[PDB]
């Protein structure tokens, strides 16, 4: 199994870069988890990594490329998922030299036997032989779809006489073997025989070894423990999650009607139940950015849809072409004080991708509410934090930030960056740390201590996200909301605090300061050690209540000669100097 | 085209007068039945011709008692079994002596489940000449054929013409297709010897082609026209992106086929499936209506016959009446039986007293039917239920009533507020005191084609003249559920608090009144009356035309607050400079 | 080969690396070739480890 690609004819680097990126892309590849591209190839190239390629999820692309075979032997099932041209599943142009020394001659795609959506578009090769001794309607799906075989060699051998006029090139080891077209009237699928009761299962693809649910190369809709169904158990029961039925949602993902999705519909909020979360019955809808989204940066046309967004439904990237504008698309430049926008969001549930931030900006503070990052959706694979090449940035600044709930993290290439060295990354980064931190090329331990550059003496053998205190992940003795310090003030001090899970509170404003023991043990009137004005039953005022409203109407008390109040008689008017009737004002 | 047929069994008709009319009004034009078809007990020479149209049967089909020669089910392709008539049957024919001469199923080629049982019908030719192991499934089944052959009659052999000898009826259109039995390979189903001939994976009677749009019946769901394992869902989920969306090609699961939206007086459901009662740990809500989750611990539901611990109850009595208190919506149905106004000597049970039927006063709606044979004769009607609105009728006496009335005696009806049966016939009979039932517009409660209104042995309609039983004049277009000015369905005048009148008291008269919509309502206590003008815009102190004793600004007031307030020179309220 | 230089009112198509090529192919169909630090259809994104 390894991740497709996106590049639309384009490549990168020299002959030989190119080679060595496709090579080690799907070196030992099965399942491409994407689109299979091969462009701008030299002759001289070893493609015999690629016979390991069973099944592709989107198109198969090779284009003006110059080498005698394809080496695609056990490929069975193109899904089509991803078409080229809105049209095209299979995609074949131009493969031969100009100057005709070299050119594509045989495709080698014996074992192809489904395509699940898309047509088949083979045109301009002019040393491509037998792409007219193929019978496309046997392997293509769709009845609708368009087919576009023509210009594709001249001189060409015939086929095989053992072939029966159809085959992938000059021999009996190409052969094509038919599965659709040869099947009993009753069958409308692929089969495994000629009998009516030889026919494939309706939920398999690619061909089938018998005509039971299990029996089946691939799947085309869920996968449940080695049989092909529709949906997945309902109510034992499973959940739906990827192609696949489990026992369990993850816990990164919010379950909508036994489905395990990215984001609720529309219509529905994510609510927290037990350890999982469910789609109910909205909030701002403050979608994200990236892969599935409907553009791949922040930039000068897109920021503004986060104005008060605190939960961004997707993945948040920024890419150099949305900050230093795109005249592609007639956009600005992204205006750098317009990122502020993003210290109302607390969760993004995909990934977080910097690849540039503005040269005057040595910090990510706008990120500082910043409290979850989900795995829901990963940047290409495993990874859900990449911060890479931000060459004036010295610290990283997520002062908030205390889980990754999946996904790996890529910190490399940043030359300043220098705090990060202490940052214990087990308490942050959910589950196993050992396998997935790739962090690298930042700036070195020995240059960033030897300057100074380490966290107060106060923050917690966790580590920090910068300079000072409130950066830390946790602090040695007490905090005072962000900021960490060495004491509370308790038994000294101007104003006075009490102790609640390690953090100091005040004491309320009419507590009297104690000297040698605690002031109070709560911010309430009632939580001081003694009252520093008067007293009205347990809770201490600053005077004897007047004009009070109750269950009984007015209420008036009078002071004490120790300073506690008492109720004045029933009969006086705006308060008393004592409890009888001639105490009255 | 679609019915759900009766409960019945054995039992006898409850009105031997109507039963024929029972069984053409919910059968006549059928195709397919949703529950089970049950013909039993009909006369010599009974008008069956209304049954040709029937195709498939959910249930099991029974036929028995009856005294005619053949019943006319040669279109009947499929039996499915989803309701056995006893121990593992889906075909019953029972003493049927006249008799039945013929079975004629010409078309039926497929029992899904069940066995045949076919005993004591000293008249019936062919039941043993059938190869019934044809027309069973492929699939497991006991398959218990228990064939009478004592006839007692010199019948035919098969025509001349009839490969094999196997034939439902003397004639040569009589004869048994085999479709099973002589297919090639593996086939369930099959036109013919050839594997060229076998019908499609999803065919169950049969097949006119190769293809899943060929069958004569399909095994799981018909989708439009095509045969299918599975009906589509509402909703459906992309692996590849991890989302769930709407399907715009969606559809609900009704009986054995896919629908748009679910028929009327049932419940959908967020899986698609129709309903008519909600899974556990659900509730209904309207919109129309539909079955919902409970997010947190449901409300308090009341419930009548036949559900929930009531489920083995057969009658209302004194021993479970007070079940019923506060209750608005009953989900269950509500019967009053000869024993719950009678006493009980085994259970130790008192009989209901009409004080205690009282309980019913706030009920405003019946998921099941209502069926009331005893009711206590101090009641000269059923005003208990002036306030019931709806009978969903859900849950059907004897598979067909939601609404019988048997040997009460009543002089009118009194249902005031009844609007609406949603399912089932209604039966009223032997009532030889009720007068008031061809002056209520029963067409206007009926929802469903197969709904009408049987009915013999009431009061003729010459006596209740006689006697000058008759709807109030202001009842509009003489419809009413008895004679008094408070029981019309609707009226051409005023409706005061339901009771319709003639003039509302607004211009003249010692209390005065106002006019809102089509009812007359009283003014506040502290409006002036004004002679031969209007002396209030609605039932407020600050609504007044003048006021009958002092103006305090926002309102008219009896007397002047102490606030405190004086009555100055125009007879209205000021606040007081001392305080 | 098969490859032309875009002209001045299409060179905009690629960014950081700006080398943009036409298809010889009756629909427009851009490439560009990326410098080794990137990729994408555009050469927008950085390459990776
Ligand atoms: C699966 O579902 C489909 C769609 O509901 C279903 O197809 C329907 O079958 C009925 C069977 O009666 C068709 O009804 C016919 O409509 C035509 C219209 O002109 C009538 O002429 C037909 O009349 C015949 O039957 C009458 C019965 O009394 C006779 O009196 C008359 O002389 C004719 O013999 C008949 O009413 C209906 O039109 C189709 N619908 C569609 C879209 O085709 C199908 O049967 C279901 N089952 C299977 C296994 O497919
Ligand atoms: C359905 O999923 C199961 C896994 O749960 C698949 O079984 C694996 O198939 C691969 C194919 O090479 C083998 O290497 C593994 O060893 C198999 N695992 C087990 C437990 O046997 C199965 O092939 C899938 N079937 C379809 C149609 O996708
Ligand atoms: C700082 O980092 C160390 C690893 O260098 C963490 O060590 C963990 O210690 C607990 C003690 O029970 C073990 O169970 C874990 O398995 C250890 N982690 C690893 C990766 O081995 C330590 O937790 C971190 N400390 C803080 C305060 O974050
Ligand atoms: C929401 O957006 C508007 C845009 O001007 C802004 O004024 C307002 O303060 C925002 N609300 C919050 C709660 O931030
Ligand atoms: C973050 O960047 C601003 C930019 O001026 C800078 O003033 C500040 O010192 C940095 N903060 C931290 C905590 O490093
Ligand atoms: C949370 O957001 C506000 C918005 O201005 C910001 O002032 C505050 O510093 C943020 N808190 C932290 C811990 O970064
Ligand atoms: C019922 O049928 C059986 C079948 O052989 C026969 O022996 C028996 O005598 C019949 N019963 C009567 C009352 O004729
Ligand atoms: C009641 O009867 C009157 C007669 O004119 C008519 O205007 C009104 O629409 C009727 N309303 C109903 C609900 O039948």
């Amino acid at each position: 199994v390894c991740p497709g690609t996106l590049n639309g004819l384009s490549v990168t680097g020299d002959a030989e870069n190119q080679y060595q990126t496709l090579y080690k892309l799907y070196e030992r590849c099965e399942v491409v988890m994407g689109n299979l591209e091969i462009v701008l190839t030299g002759h001289n190239a070893d493609l015999s990594f690629l016979q390991w390629i069973r099944e592709v999820t989107g198109y198969v692309l090779v284009a003006m490329n110059e080498f005698s075979t394809l080496p695609l032997p056990n490929l069975r099932v193109v899904r089509g998922t991803q078409v080229y041209d809105g049209k095209f599943a299979i995609f074949v142009m131009l493969n031969y030299n100009t100057n005709s020394s070299h050119a594509l001659r045989q495709l080698r795609l014996t074992q192809l036997t489904e395509i699940l959506s898309g047509g088949v578009y083979i045109e301009k090769n002019d040393k491509l032989c037998h792409m007219d001794t193929i019978d496309w309607r046997d392997i293509v799906r769709d009845r609708d779809a368009e087919i576009v075989v023509k210009d594709n060699g001249r001189s060409c051998p015939p086929c095989h006489e053992v072939c029966k006029g159809r085959c992938w090139g000059p021999g009996s080891e190409d052969c094509q073997t038919l599965t659709k077209t040869i099947c009993a009237p009753q069958c409308n699928g692929h089969c495994f025989g000629p009998n009516p009761n030889q026919c494939c299962h309706d939920e398999c693809a690619g061909g089938c070894s018998g005509p039971q649910d299990t029996d089946c190369f691939a799947c085309r809709h869920f996968n449940d423990s080695g049989a092909c169904v529709p949906r997945c158990p309902q109510p034992h029961t499973k959940y739906q999650y990827g192609g696949v039925c489990v026992a369990s949602c993850p816990h990164n993902f919010v379950v909508d009607q036994t489905s395990c999705v990215r984001a609720c519909p529309p219509d529905k909020m994510e609510v927290d139940k037990n350890g999982l979360k469910m789609c109910e019955p909205c909030p701002k809808a403050c979608e994200g950015t990236g892969s599935g989204s409907r553009f791949q940066t922040v930039d000068s046309s897109n920021i503004d849809g986060f104005v008060n967004c605190t939960k961004i439904l997707g993945n948040l990237d920024f890419l150099i072409t949305g900050l230093n504008g795109d005249p592609w698309h007639k956009i600005p430049a992204l205006d750098p004080e317009k990122l502020n926008v993003f210290r109302t969001v607390r969760e993004i549930t995909g990934y977080l991708n910097i690849q540039s931030w503005p040269p005057h900006m040595h910090n990510f503070s706008v990120f500082s509410n910043l409290t979850t990052i989900g795995g829901r959706s990963l940047y290409n694979r495993g990874f859900s934090l990449l911060i890479m090449k931000n060459l004036n940035v010295t610290s990283l600044g997520f002062r908030s930030l205390k889980e990754i709930s999946a996904g790996r993290i890529y910190i490399s290439a940043n030359r300043q960056l220098c705090y990060h060295h202490s940052l214990n990354w087990t308490k942050v980064l959910r589950g196993p740390t050992e396998e997935r931190l790739d962090i690298k090329h930042n700036r070195p331990r020995r240059d960033c201590v030897a300057e100074g550059k380490v966290c107060d003496p106060l923050c917690s053998s966790g580590g920090c996200w910068g300079p000072g205190p409130g950066q830390c992940l946790s602090c040695r003795n007490y905090s005072r909301g962000g900021v960490c310090v060495t004491h509370c003030n308790f038994l000294n001090g101007e104003p006075r605090e009490f102790a609640h899970e390690a953090e100091c509170f005040s004491c309320h404003p009419e507590c009297q300061p104690m000297e040698g023991t605690a002031t109070c043990n709560g911010s309430g009137s009632d939580t001081c050690a003694q009252c520093a004005h008067f007293r009205d039953g347990p809770h201490c005022v600053s005077s004897c209540p007047h004009g009070v409203l109750g269950a009984k109407g007015p209420i008036y008390k009078y002071p004490d000669v120790q300073n506690e109040c008492r109720p004045c008689h029933e009969n006086c008017t705006q308060g008393c100097k004592g409890p009888e009737l001639q105490d009255c004002l | 085209q679609v019915c759900t047929g009766t409960d019945m069994k054995l039992r006898l008709p409850a009105s031997p007068e109507t039963h024929l009319d029972m069984l053409r009004h919910l059968y006549q034009g059928c195709q397919v039945v949703q529950g089970n078809l049950e013909l039993t007990y009909l006369p010599t020479n009974a008008s069956l011709s209304f049954l040709q149209d029937i195709q498939e049967v959910q249930g099991y089909v029974l036929i028995a008692h009856n005294q005619v020669r053949q019943v006319p089910l040669q279109r009947l392709r499929i039996v499915r079994g989803t309701q056995l008539f006893e121990d593992n049957y889906a075909l019953a024919v029972l003493d049927n002596g006249g008799g039945l001469r013929e079975l004629q199923l010409r078309s039926l080629t497929e029992i899904l489940k069940g066995g045949v049982l076919i005993q004591r019908n000293p008249q019936l030719c062919y039941q043993d000449t059938i190869l019934w192991k044809d027309i069973f499934h492929k699939n497991n089944q006991l398959a218990l054929t228990l064939i009478d052959t004592n006839r007692s009659r010199a019948c035919h052999p098969c025509s001349p013409m009839c490969k094999g000898s196997r034939c439902w009826g003397e004639s040569s259109e009589d004869c048994q297709s085999l479709t099973r039995t002589v297919c090639a390979g593996g086939c369930a189903r099959c036109k013919g010897p050839l594997p060229t001939d076998c019908c499609h994976e999803q065919c169950a009677a049969g097949c006119t082609g190769p293809k899943h749009s060929d069958c004569l019946a399909c095994l799981h769901f018909n989708h439009s026209g095509i045969c299918e394992l599975h009906c589509p869902a509402l909703v459906t989920y992309n692996t590849d992106t991890f989302e769930s969306m709407p399907n715009p090609e969606g559809r609900y699961t009704f009986g054995a086929s896919c629908v748009t939206a679910c028929p009327y007086n049932y419940l959908s459901t967020d899986v698609g499936s129709c309903t008519l009662v909600c899974p556990l740990h659900n509730q209904e809500v309207t919109a129309t209506q539909r079955c919902e989750k409970c997010s947190k611990p449901c409300a308090r539901v009341c419930y009548g016959l036949g559900m929930e611990h009531l489920r083995e109850v057969r009658a209302v009595t004194s021993a479970n009446i007070q079940e019923f208190a506060g209750c608005k919506k009953i989900f269950g149905s509500l019967a009053f039986l000869p024993e719950s106004f009678d006493g009980d000597p085994a259970s130790n049970t008192a009989p209901l007293q009409p004080e205690q039927l009282q309980v019913f006063e706030t009920l405003e709606e019946i998921t099941g039917y209502l069926y009331i044979s005893a009711w206590p004769d101090s009641l000269p009607d059923l005003s208990v239920f002036q306030n019931l609105q709806v009978i969903r009728g859900r849950i059907l006496h004897n598979g067909a009533y939601s609404l019988t009335l048997q040997g009460l005696g009543i002089s009118w009806l009194g249902l005031r507020s009844l609007r609406e049966l949603g399912s089932g016939l209604a039966l009223i009979h032997h009532n030889t005191h009720l007068c008031f039932v061809h002056t209520v517009p029963w067409d206007q409660l009926f929802r469903n084609p197969h709904q009408a209104l049987l009915h013999t042995a009431n009061r003729p309609e010459d006596e209740c003249v006689g006697e000058g039983l008759a709807c109030h004049q202001l009842c509009a277009r003489g419809h009413c559920w008895g004679p008094g000015p408070t029981q019309c369905v609707n009226c051409s005048q005023f409706l005061r608090g339901q009771e319709c009148v003639e003039e509302c008291r607004v211009l003249q008269g010692l209390p005065r009144e106002y006019v809102n919509a089509r009812h007359c309502l009283p003014c506040h206590p502290e409006c002036q009356p004004q002679n031969g003008s209007v002396t209030c815009f609605g039932p407020e102190a600050d609504q007044c035309v003048a006021c009958a004793h002092y103006k305090d600004p926002p309102f008219c007031v009896a007397r002047c607050p102490s606030i405190w307030k004086f009555p100055d020179e125009e007879g209205a309220c000021q606040p007081c400079p001392i305080n | 080969s098969h490859l032309v230089k875009c002209a001045e009112k299409e060179k905009t198509f690629c960014v950081n690396g700006g080398e943009c090529f036409m298809v010889k192919s009756n629909p427009s169909r851009y490439l560009c070739k990326c410098p080794n630090e990137f990729t994408g259809d555009r050469c927008q994104n950085y390459v990776m480890a």
